[PDB]
């Protein structure tokens, strides 16, 4: 029963209903799994499992419940992410120019930046298209990536 | 300060008195906001929180502890909303749609069927196939409301029940005798509910849900922070909510959305042959009615002007300032108005009591906070998606299937309740002859 | 006396045999149940139709229409002769699409009952066929299967016959307890009148016409007059084929029903029939003609219950019946069509059982050995609208669904003018085929 940590940054939930539904298919998969917004374990990262983060993007921003998290991440990288094996899930909207997935990228790879354990490629989100399409992809190839990673 | 019509008082208050204003009772001070500045901080989750109306502490006798009427630190709703908010995903939307269409093929149905001389009842329409289709996807029960003329049972009760407590909130006189009757017709019409509700969960538990739908989910969800599922009682409470939360809100849309239309003729000419264009099987599919885009934005447009839910509260979570402006104690409330935050001139133009579904043609184009029919954060509506499927769904299918008439040139008139709807409305449907599944 | 008085006949035939009598002051009447006897009676130089008491009531709101009309009238002749085309085998592919409508709402209506429920059998299908002669008749929408009350018009029509037919039973007709009775009977027929003549002004100025039973109605001329019937008479037809046709048919389509869950092997077989022909999603006009076995179980069921029980005719002058029983001028004899129908030297010594196999060679059968629709020029004008409405229902009935008799009914059969199986109820499993109209 391994550790699985969801965080989220939601405004609209639409970021925060994915996130509860990997911690849905977690539990199937006889992992712990924990729920929560992203700027609550701002520091908190988990040392032990993995950690899937799912967010959206406003304009180029962090949602409301995900800026103290980035904050922390961005400017704050003393508190190393050693340890912390993760994968990043983006929802965003291609009606969104210049400023499409910027939060999950940021995100993705800062904690990069700063030791990764990056167990899982990112996966991306077009709320204009296809977004149960990709966000398919990326969840089969996710469980894999974890379960060869870990265990079985 | 009496009117039957509350929200509309406030949007005229609001003209006059602009962004802010507040009413006080012996004990209580009421702010109202307008503007999309103030709204914006209001919808400051980590400063404000959702208030419970009177309205919904009345509904809460018999909705309980369901999404609607729960304070957000309550057990259930928190349990509630984690094991729930997944079933409502834009995604999920595609197990619901074929029930979402064998409703709306009865409504298609019933108006092709009707006499050259007779006349639609919009908004009573739009409420039979709303509380039909909730009850079909949520918990693949059939009222049948379009083979009856009085209602079936649970349905009687339930609108019985909720114009009771609205009628409370102009009781100047509650335990007067003549009370009485509504008093033990209320505890009735609560045993009704109660009744049948549990019993289907009962079924269902035995039958051991050989589907997929909302009380599936909820039978088997399992909250992930507490680690246990929602109780039978508590299920219960959730799905008369849905019906609730959910009937004349989405009616409305509908029915406000085709009274635009008609008084609109060339934007219904523009969204008939969208509809025309994009449904070309017998029924819609899932992946059609999300290529609805015109629709879509007649939806939005018609939420503008006139958001079925027209009205939500906040409570300030601590002391504090507004607006750099005006100080708030601890449980001060705000009470937002929609409809005005919709006609906020320096964000939508000066044309803001126009109907023009082309602003929502760029949603890049539009800032956070300047749209909220669905209310806000994790107090936003659950049932959003459900809702505008539903929506773009049916006024897709009306719109191929029928050219619609304002044959008494119908004079606007809203009536409110818990929600909003045009009183009233009726038209002429001449069908186009177009089968829905084959002749 | 009793409730059921053509079941009460027909067990006084089963010990009197083929004749015998009644008397009153004044009127003296023959009950025939020999195929032998009623083959001579069904001689129209010698007997003619005779209306009933219960034909004269009915008559109050019937008026001159065909079914309560004396066959020396002048408007039967005429209405018999301008709508006996409207009527034919031939005008049937022309109802067949309307037919279809309201078959598709009896079976939308049971594919959506939850699971707990059941189906009130002669409920829906007098629904169903009140809906078809409605819109196959004049194209109006009665839209019963939308509601709890049917439409004013029905209830009005249902109203008004029970009176009529509860006036037959009445001791104290004039006591003031029946002062109500009275003035609602007026204002079901200011109902019915109102809205019939309503329906025909406006075809009448209608300058886009149809082709249904009121179009060739409008249209039909007296060949020697030259001339259409008037208005009031072809409103008076409209009534009357509501009336005459409306729990005729429900009833046969209800005993039929009754018969199949009861001899399940042969519900099987008319199941499978209805599974080979029916294959599309709606049935065709062909398709319908096809169904021979479900063609079969309909007859069978009208000669254990014929619903139009019996028909009565008079004597037009003195003459002898079976060479033996002899007859004065205007003396009534009344036709017991059940009875008839368990003729022994006819139909054989299993009489009581339900074999549409009998059916299987209709040339077989004798004249006059069959007649649940009557006799000669007075016969059912409806009986191919009838025949064809049941076919197509049952067969998409047997198409659709398998049937539960959950109740374990015992057949309990009501009579009014028609006959039924009073609180048949069964249980609907859909075999989950789509259909039309969804
Ligand atoms: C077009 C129609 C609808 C509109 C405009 C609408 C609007 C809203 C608004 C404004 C709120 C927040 C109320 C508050 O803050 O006090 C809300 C909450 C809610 N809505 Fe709707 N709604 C719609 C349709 C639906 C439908 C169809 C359902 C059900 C399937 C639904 C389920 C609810 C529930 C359960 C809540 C409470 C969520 C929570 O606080 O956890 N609504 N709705
Ligand atoms: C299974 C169904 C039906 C049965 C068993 C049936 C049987 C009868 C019987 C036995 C007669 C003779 C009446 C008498 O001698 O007094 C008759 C006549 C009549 N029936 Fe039917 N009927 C059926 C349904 C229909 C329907 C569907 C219509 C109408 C659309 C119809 C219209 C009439 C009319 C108008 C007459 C009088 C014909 C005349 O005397 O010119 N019947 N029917
Ligand atoms: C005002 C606004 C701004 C947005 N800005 C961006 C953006 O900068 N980049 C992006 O990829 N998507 C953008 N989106 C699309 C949202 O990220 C997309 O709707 C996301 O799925 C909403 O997730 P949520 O409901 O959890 O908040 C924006 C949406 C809105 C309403």
């Amino acid at each position: 029963n391994t550790p699985l940590l969801v965080l989220y940054g939601s405004n609209m939930g639409t970021a925060e209903g994915t996130a509860r539904d990997l911690a849905d298919i977690a539990m199937s998969k006889g992992f712990a799994p924990q729920v929560a917004t992203l700027d609550s374990h701002a520091g908190n990262l988990p040392r032990e499992g993995a950690v899937l983060i799912v967010t959206a993007s406003y304009n180029g921003h962090p949602p409301d419940n995900a800026k103290q998290f980035v904050d922390w991440l961005d400017q704050a990288s003393a508190d190393e992410v050693k340890g912390v094996r993760y994968s990043v899930f983006g929802c965003g909207d291609k009606n969104w120019a210049t400023t499409y997935q910027k939060v999950p990228a940021f995100i993705d790879e800062t904690l990069a930046a700063k030791g990764a354990e990056n167990i899982a490629d990112r996966g991306e989100a077009d709320a204009s298209d296809d977004f149960e399409g990709t966000y398919e992809e990326w969840r089969e190839h996710m469980w894999s990536d974890v379960a060869a990673y870990f265990n079985l | 300060l009496n009117t039957d019509k509350p929200v509309q008082a406030l949007m005229k208050i609001a003209d006059e008195l602009g962004e802010i204003f507040k009413f006080e009772a012996p004990g209580r001070v009421t702010r109202y906001l307008s503007s999309q500045r103030l709204i914006k901080e209001a919808c400051d989750e980590s400063r404000f929180d959702k208030n419970l109306s009177q309205a919904l502490k009345f509904v809460r006798d018999f909705a309980g502890d369901g999404l609607f009427t729960s304070w957000t630190h309550e057990k259930n709703w928190k349990k509630a909303h984690n094991i729930l908010l997944p079933s409502f995903s834009q995604q999920a939307m595609k197990g619901y749609h074929a029930m979402m269409v064998d409703i709306a093929v009865q409504l298609v149905q019933k108006w092709e069927r009707l006499n050259a001389d007779e006349h639609i009842e919009v908004p009573e329409d739009m409420t039979r196939l709303t509380l039909d289709t909730i009850g079909l996807c949520g918990f693949n029960y059939r009222f049948n409301s379009f083979y009856r003329d009085q209602p079936h049972p649970f349905i009687t009760s339930m609108v019985r029940a909720l114009d009771e407590a609205m009628n409370k909130l102009q009781r100047a006189n509650p335990d007067d005798p003549a009370y009485d009757e509504n008093k033990r017709q209320f505890q009735e019409d609560i045993k009704v509910m109660n009744d049948l509700v549990d019993k289907i969960i009962a079924d269902r538990k035995a039958s051991g849900e050989q589907s997929d739908d909302l009380l599936t989910h909820m039978l088997n969800g399992k909250d992930p922070e507490t680690g246990e599922p929602l109780d039978d009682e508590n299920i219960r409470y959730q799905i008369i909510t849905f019906l609730i939360a959910g009937h004349e809100t989405t009616s409305g849309l509908l029915s406000f959305a085709l009274y635009f239309l008609v008084k609109n003729p060339h934007v219904l000419q523009k969204a008939a042959e969208e509809a025309a264009r994009v449904l070309v099987d017998p029924v819609p599919s899932y992946k059609q009615v999300k290529q609805l885009k015109y629709v879509g934005m007649v939806l939005n447009e018609a939420l503008r002007l006139w958001p079925t839910a027209p009205a939500f509260s906040l409570y300030a979570k601590e002391d504090t300032v507004l607006g750099g402006e005006y100080p708030l104690e601890k449980g001060d409330e705000l009470m937002v108005l929609i409809p005005q935050l919709h006609r906020d001139k320096t964000i939508w133009g000066d044309d803001v009591e126009e109907f023009r579904p082309e602003r929502f043609e760029n949603p890049s184009a539009i800032p956070q906070h300047a749209f909220k029919p669905f209310g806000n954060g994790q107090r936003a509506c659950i049932g959003q998606q459900f809702a505008l499927h539903e929506a773009t769904l049916v006024l897709g299918m009306m719109l191929k299937h029928f050219d619609f008439e304002d044959h008494t040139n119908y004079e606007l008139d809203i009536k409110e309740t818990l929600t909003l709807k045009p009183e009233g409305f009726v038209v002429k449907a001449k069908s186009k002859k177009i089968p829905l599944g084959g002749i």
